[PDB]
């Protein structure tokens, strides 16, 4: 409930979705989309935020 | 010139990224700069057909 | 001829299964942090 | 001739077992230390 790391596990094969994350200093939440089942798997994604 | 790579593909859409880092999303009939008109999106095997004859794929060490 | 009706029964079960699978939409979850 | 149907029954049980084994995906576990 304090860190800056999320741990995501996909439950279905091809059902896709989206997520909203609000940070400590930001007012605009950052929304991301999540696609499973590709020819590559992102083991870890690093995100640079503008502020 | 600019080279585009497939980031994600479902039936219908395809999300592409360029060598400049710009990201786009396309459907069956859509405009792509420097390539022409999209003719067919093939979700299996990761191939996109273009009106100029080009095929859009994944990066080879990133696929 | 009777094959239409046997096919109707396996098909009926599969289509009922498909439509009941298409019915469910679940509520979203909001997580609060401090 | 009837061997197709006996084979259908043992095969039906085995294929149902295989598909139900392919269905389950379990949630990951996170361990916190201090």
């Amino acid at each position: 409930k304090t860190s800056n790391t999320l741990m995501i596990q996909a439950t279905k094969l091809y059902n896709y979705g989206n997520l909203a994350v609000r940070l400590r200093g930001l007012n605009t939440p950052v929304m991301l989309t999540l696609i499973p089942g590709q020819k590559a798997v992102d083991y870890r994604v690093d995100l640079r935020v503008q502020g | 010139r600019i080279i585009y790579y497939i980031q994600a593909v479902i039936p219908g859409r395809a999300w592409l990224i360029g060598s400049n880092g710009s990201t786009l999303t396309v459907r069956e009939g859509s405009k792509i700069p420097g390539y022409g008109m999209v003719k067919l999106i093939d979700s299996l095997q990761g191939r996109i057909l273009t009106s100029s004859g080009q095929v859009i794929k994944f990066s080879q060490e990133d696929s | 001829q009777q094959e239409i009706q046997q096919r109707t029964s396996d098909m009926l079960t599969a289509a009922t299964q498909l439509v009941q699978d298409w019915k469910q939409v679940e509520t979203q979850v909001y997580t609060e942090g401090t």
